[PDB]
């Protein structure tokens, strides 16, 4: 049984952070954007 | 996350594209639309790089004359006319470990169905069936004095009933005074080895 | 022969999607692009 | 594939970098001309990207 | 005026022009002028 405890213990499922970036386009196929938006932020404070 | 209605920066197009657009509408061929949302994590760096989350929605334009009359009106820059686009933006959206963002599906079944049930008896395919319970956006160009100040304003519609109590309320500008188009996200976190 | 049975089934080459989206740049080094051009279309019908 | 003879979008220029452009161009040095092309595929969610 | 500055771009075949290697082009449903144009070779078969 120790290859399962080694197992057991190596595989540790892990975690990563929240997003700070977050783009929005609408467009109409094959052409510049019509509208173009981005929200920024580290703090989670700020309403954007 | 809550976006400004008004757009950061001025539409940079020429006249030759935007002739090409008009005359693609004139004929009778297939023109889309498309509403892209995107994702950015932390540099992240046990394994680098800052990983990426994106989902684009392709919304066929109406092959009737009428509606693509008022999309070349409105392209062209006539003072009212409101570009609708029907089912674009989801209101609820998941953000999983990497890939492609998905779609709350077990929401969708509640919004559909309870509340005022909205058509769904017409034999709809299921590239639409999904896509029943997302909200619509309008657009409209406010231009300005000259022809190198043209900005576009955005505003979103709920379906079926509004004010639903599954709805959260959105904000209303602290400068302008129009309310602000909302996602809300369901972040997954919890990566696997 | 088994093994080689089950490499022969496993190895399976496959296939991948065609392009949708083609673009073009010219320029002069080290500066802003002088042109630029863009190519959209899933239907394979238009010209473009 | 086709692409369309006149620019999809305006020269987003400034004054100082055209200048640094034709004064780089009076002089001896070595000016590159360059051309680039793109193809992008679909997402391919087996593999993401 | 100066705000409005746009290029336009134009190909030349090399030596025999109408040589029947090359495919003709478009003329623009628009403006008149021809489509530069690009002949490409997908491969898709792709290995494991």
């Amino acid at each position: 049984f120790s290859p399962l405890l080694l197992w057991s213990l190596l595989n540790q499922i892990g975690t990563i952070s929240m997003p700070e970036k977050v783009t929005l386009r609408i467009s109409i196929e094959g052409y510049p954007p019509l509208y173009e938006m981005e929200a920024q932020g580290s703090n989670h404070d700020n309403a954007e | 996350v809550r976006f400004r209605p008004e757009s950061e920066i001025y539409w940079p197009i020429s006249q030759d594209s935007r002739n090409a657009m008009i005359d693609k509408l004139s004929r009778n061929t297939s023109v889309n639309f498309e509403v892209s949302l995107e994702f950015t994590r932390p540099y992240d760096p046990n394994e680098n790089a800052a990983l990426k989350h994106s989902k684009s929605w392709l919304v066929p334009i109406s092959l009737d004359m009428t509606i693509r009359a008022k999309i070349q009106s409105a392209l062209r820059g006539d003072p009212g006319h409101p570009i609708l686009i029907p089912q674009s933006i989801p209101a609820f959206i998941q953000v999983p470990n990497q890939g492609e963002l998905t779609l709350p599906t077990s929401i969708g079944n509640t919004i559909i169905n309870d509340g005022n049930p909205r058509i769904n008896t017409t034999g709809m395919e299921k590239s639409d069936e999904a896509r029943a319970w997302f909200d619509s956006l309008t657009l409209n160009l406010e231009q300005g004095k000259s022809q190198n100040e043209k900005m576009w304003i955005a505003t979103s519609e709920h379906p079926g009933d509004q004010n639903a109590k599954l709805w959260i309320k959105t904000a209303n500008t602290t400068y302008s005074g129009r309310p602000y188009l909302q996602v809300v996200g369901f972040i997954d976190r919890a990566f696997p080895s």
